[PDB]
């Protein structure tokens, strides 16, 4: 199934400070007691991270991807749940699918026929006084694929927590000489609306030999077809950067501290 | 390598025919490079 | 013949004036070769490569990359399907016995008359237009009959190939273009034009088709050897982690020489080699039995001769320098007159406790001469 | 007064654990020997320093 | 001062052919001629 | 050369071509040594 | 030069001189017809520039 | 003129800043050299200052 | 010029395999029943 859903209020794109954000190991080389010198696609520190809402609003466009990506969200009852990776989105060529539906992760590459606002949705409490996934508006048709990921069978809540937010999560999306990289952290938190000031490592979680050109991508959220409520989560796109990074690994050997050489 | 001048290389060859030309140079002056800062070095010695 | 020989091989003098005098480097040989590669269980995707639904078109080519699987070649040498199985850079029998950095397959259909075309060095418009194989092409190319399971009687026209093109394409180049060929002097705007061809032609394969004129479903296995830490193996090489001995060590691919050491440093989950101040290996963890190995390269130093003159005497003593007479032992080796020093190991002279003026200078406080 | 003393296996150093570059070592002569001159001199000099 | 690699029977500069040999007079011998 | 690693230049060519990889890396390394032995020369006799 | 209808015998090779104009050599090296096109001072793609 | 500039007189490919010169180019010249061999005056093709 | 010693090898081989009797190659001529090695002094000679 495929729907336009445009019941939006009107918001400016955002914009917040990328602190000491976006480090990733750049190998799985291990170091220690070393501040090792390494030029890489990093999130330049400082500058300015293009911020998203879902609320009232529901911000979800389709973006460039442009020498990798750095994605993070601050998060409550587990809103964002995939991306879209790819060239032409519309089954003339392959193209990425990830997703986080309530049973478990997949992973796809084919030749997918993306919808115009694609979404996952889900009933809110809906008599069963469970939370119920039931909209998967994504894709109406996949013809050749070459790679199929599904995480073993589980039980994620859809739950309708309230308060601020209480999880980050943290990726780099790198697509080099067909090999996707995906490098990923998750750390808890107490905050209401920002970017968290602090330090992190995104360890190298997986690597897809995919064989794709992604020149862009696309966030899918979990949402009779018009007038819903949007659950609230904020979501940070910036832009990764040749830049030479130094990098402290601790006695652990763990990045603990990096240095943007410019 | 078939110049002196750098840019007249990069003005008429390609990359993969480019970078065997450029390497002569590269190799030619920064062993002068090296010859200038040890006979600089040497001499020095002489000045402290 | 002796140290002594070496010295005036050193100098390129038949006599030796009274000194020390460093002579070719001491350096443990190791004791064997290991390799310590992850757990392989599934085998490779033949059943995809061969047993797919449809093939691909040789104008356009499909190329399936094969990885993280146990690749096996004896089903596809002793199937008697195959009318073509060649291989233009490894042995036939060999396959299995054999390991791989990357794999792919190159699968496509084409008439036997053009099977011909698809060894390496070829020209005519397959090898022109569209499939050409590198000149050092590694690898094998695998072909069968297939009229049972790919052709309709009225010619099965969804296979196509190229008959036209600007240029002689590039090894391993595939291309998919439609625009119009300018046969003539004249440019060409719009879909169609006079005296051009369309650059596409499909085949007539039918069912009835004599041999070599029915669908040859064709698979290149494009491999490439050692060169790199490898993502396919045969069913085989894995072998028992020795310890504390020099070894030829290989790690996921990592080859070097060392002693091999239970390390006390961690790694996270993700991490696999280790690194010191001068980006040196100086740890890898078995991949295998998850557990943190030091490495060390095998024991090794100057070689020092101590010699009063030839004029003299022909007796010498050796200087193994930084080395632990412990070590010594795997090359003199009588002893029962060595001596550690601060220096490195002591053998042919005989310590004494008498403090005397130095006279050819060892190191660490230590001095040594020729005397009763 | 004095600084450490050094000395390098120049084969080990350039061609350490390969038979195939020692043989094309060779290729280049004296070098190896003359550089084990230099650093045994100045090694030889720390002590009379 | 501090010092590395000092020559006594005991990593990077080890395991590259490169050596550090030890000084003649030990830093007692050179206490006591001081 | 295609890596500094040495026993991987071993492994990704055969002789007549992995000499012409080689060769670079004796190049190169021998005038890191000759460079080396260059400034503690200079710098033994400041000591001296 | 090269859609002339007699060329020279190779002993008596002819020599045209090619000035005051614009040289569009894309069009050569973009044409199949030429089994060869070996340059020895510049590569062929650079040509225009 | 007077600014920053990637400039390409005849395929004489370069950056630089262009100023008007008081060096007095014979004829059959359009470069002047460095001790460095490197292009330091040029005669624009258009306009022949 | 002259020599000390000549020999004249004399074979029939494919069309193919004629890359195969330069030194540095393998292939079953080069790998099986005719190898030259890798400081082969000498010329090759082959006709149809
Ligand atoms: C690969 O398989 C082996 C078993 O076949 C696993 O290693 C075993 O580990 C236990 C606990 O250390 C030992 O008691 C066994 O003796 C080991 N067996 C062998 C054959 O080594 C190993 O865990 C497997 N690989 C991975 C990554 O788990
Ligand atoms: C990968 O895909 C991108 C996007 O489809 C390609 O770039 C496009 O190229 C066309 C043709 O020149 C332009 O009209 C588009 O505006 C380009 N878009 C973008 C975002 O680049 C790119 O060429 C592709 N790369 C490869 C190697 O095929
Ligand atoms: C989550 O997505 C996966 C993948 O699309 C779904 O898995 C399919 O489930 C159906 C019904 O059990 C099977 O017939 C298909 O073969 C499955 N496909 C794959 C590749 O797994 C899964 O059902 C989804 N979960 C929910 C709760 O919707
Ligand atoms: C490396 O990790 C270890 C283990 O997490 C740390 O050692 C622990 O330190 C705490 C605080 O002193 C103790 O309560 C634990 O008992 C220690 N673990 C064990 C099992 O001994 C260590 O501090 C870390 N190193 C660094 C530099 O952060
Ligand atoms: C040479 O190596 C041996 C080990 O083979 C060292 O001997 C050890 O010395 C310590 C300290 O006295 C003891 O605690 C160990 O039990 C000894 N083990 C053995 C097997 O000898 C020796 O000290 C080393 N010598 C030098 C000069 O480094
Ligand atoms: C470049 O163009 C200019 C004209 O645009 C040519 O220069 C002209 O030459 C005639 C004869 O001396 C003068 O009458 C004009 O006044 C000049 N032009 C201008 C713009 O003033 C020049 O010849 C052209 N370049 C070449 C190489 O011929
Ligand atoms: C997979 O299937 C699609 C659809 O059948 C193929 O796309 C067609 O490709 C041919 C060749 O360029 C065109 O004639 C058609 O217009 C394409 N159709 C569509 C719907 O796009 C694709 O080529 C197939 N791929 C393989 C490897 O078989
Ligand atoms: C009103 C409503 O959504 N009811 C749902 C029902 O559709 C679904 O089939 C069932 C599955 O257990 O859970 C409840
Ligand atoms: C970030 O945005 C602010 C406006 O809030 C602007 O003044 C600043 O120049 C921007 N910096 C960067 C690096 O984009
Ligand atoms: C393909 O199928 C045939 C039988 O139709 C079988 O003999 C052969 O082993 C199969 N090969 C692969 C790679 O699956
Ligand atoms: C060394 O000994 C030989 C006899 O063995 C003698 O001919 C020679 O003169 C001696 N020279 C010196 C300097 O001792
Ligand atoms: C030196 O004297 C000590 C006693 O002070 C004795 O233990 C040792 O064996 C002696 N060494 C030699 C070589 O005689």
């Amino acid at each position: 199934q495929c729907v336009n859903l445009t019941t939006r209020t009107q918001l400016p794109p955002a914009y917040t400070n990328s602190f000491t954000r976006g480090v990733y190991y750049p190998d799985k080389v291990f170091r220690s007691s070393v501040l090792h010198s390494t030029q890489d696609l990093f999130l330049p520190f400082f500058s300015n991270v293009t911020w998203f809402h879902a609320i009232k609003r529901f911000d979800n466009p389709v973006l460039p991807f442009n020498d990798g990506v750095y994605f993070a969200s601050t998060e409550k009852s587990n809103i964002i749940r995939g991306w879209i990776f790819g060239t032409t989105l519309d089954s003339k060529t392959q193209s990425l699918l990830i997703v986080n539906n309530a049973t478990n992760v997949v992973i796809k590459v084919c030749e997918f026929q993306f919808c115009n606002d694609p979404f996952l949705g889900v009933y809110y409490h809906k008599n069963n006084k469970s939370w119920m996934e039931s909209e998967f508006r994504v894709y109406s048709s996949a013809n050749n694929c070459t790679f199929e990921y599904v995480s073993q069978p589980f039980l994620m809540d859809l739950e309708g927590k309230q308060g601020n937010f209480k999880n980050l999560r943290e990726f780099v999306f790198k697509n080099i000489d067909g090999y996707f990289k995906i490098y990923s952290k998750h750390t808890p938190i107490n905050l209401v609306r920002d970017l968290p000031q602090g330090f992190s490592a995104l360890e190298p979680l997986v690597d897809l030999p995919i064989g794709i050109n992604i020149t862009r991508f696309q966030t899918l959220l979990a949402l009779s077809s018009s007038g819903w409520t949007a659950g609230a989560a904020a979501y940070y796109v910036g832009y990764l950067q040749p830049r030479t990074f130094l990098l402290k690994y601790n006695e652990n050997g763990t990045i603990t501290d990096a240095v943007d050489c410019a | 390598a078939i110049s002196s001048v750098l840019n007249d290389i990069l003005s008429r060859l390609d990359k993969v025919e480019a970078e065997v030309q450029i390497d002569r140079l590269i190799t030619g002056r920064l062993q002068s490079l090296q010859t200038y800062v040890t006979q600089q070095l040497i001499r020095a010695a002489e000045i402290r | 013949l002796d140290p002594l020989s070496e010295t005036k091989c050193t100098l390129k003098s038949f006599t030796v004036e009274k000194g020390i005098y460093q002579t070719s480097n001491f350096r443990v040989q190791p004791t064997e070769s290991i390799v310590r590669f992850p757990n392989i269980t599934n085998l490779c995707p033949f059943g995809e490569v061969f047993n797919a639904t449809r093939f691909a078109s040789v104008y356009a080519w499909n190329r399936k990359r094969i990885s993280n699987c146990v690749a096996d070649y004896s089903v596809l040498y002793n199937s008697a399907s195959f009318s073509t199985f060649k291989c233009y850079g490894v042995s036939p029998t060999k396959l299995n016995d054999l390991c791989f950095t990357n794999v792919y397959a190159d699968s496509f259909v084409i008439r036997g008359d053009e099977v011909r075309q698809i060894a390496p060095g070829q020209t005519g418009k397959i090898a022109d237009y569209n499939y050409k194989l590198p000149d050092d092409f590694t690898g094998c190319v695998i072909a069968w009959n297939s009229n049972n399971l790919d052709s309709k009687v009225g010619g099965n026209y969804n296979y196509l190939y190229r008959l036209f093109r600007k240029s002689n394409l590039k090894p391993f180049e595939r291309d998919i273009s439609t625009e119009i060929y300018q046969a003539g002097s004249t440019p060409c705007n719009g879909v169609e034009g006079f005296n051009c061809y369309f650059p596409l032609q499909s085949y007539g394969f039918q069912p009835t088709n004599g041999v070599g004129y029915q669908p040859y479903r064709v698979v290149v296995l494009s491999f490439e050897l050692l060169h790199a830490p490898a993502t396919v193996c045969g069913p085989k090489k894995s072998t028992n982690l020795v310890k504390n001995k020099c070894v030829n060590f290989n790690f996921n691919g990592l080859t070097g020489t060392g002693v091999l050491t239970e390390s006390n440093k961690k790694f996270l989950p993700f991490q696999q080699f280790g690194r010191d101040i001068a980006d040196t290996t100086d740890a890898v963890r078995d991949p295998q039995t998850l557990e943190i190995l030091d490495i060390t390269p095998c024991s090794f130093g100057g070689v020092s001769v101590i010699t009063p003159g030839t004029n003299t005497s022909n007796q010498v003593a050796v200087l193994y320098q930084g080395v632990n007479c412990t070590e010594v032992p795997v090359a003199y080796s009588t002893g029962s007159n060595v001596f550690q020093t601060r220096a490195g190991c002591l053998i042919g002279a005989e310590h004494v406790n008498n403090s005397y003026e130095c006279d050819i200078p060892i190191g660490a406080g230590i001095c040594a001469s020729y005397q009763t | 007064v004095s600084m450490t003393k050094t000395s390098v296996d120049c084969t080990m150093y350039i061609c350490g654990d390969s038979t195939e570059c020692s043989n094309l070592l060779l290729q280049y002569g004296s070098f190896c020997t003359q550089l084990n001159r230099a650093l045994t001199g100045i090694a030889v000099e720390q002590d009379k320093n | 001062v501090t010092l590395a690699d000092a020559g006594f029977i005991k990593c990077a500069q080890k395991f590259n052919g490169l050596t550090v040999l030890p000084p003649l007079l030990t830093d007692e011998m050179i206490a006591q001629y001081t």
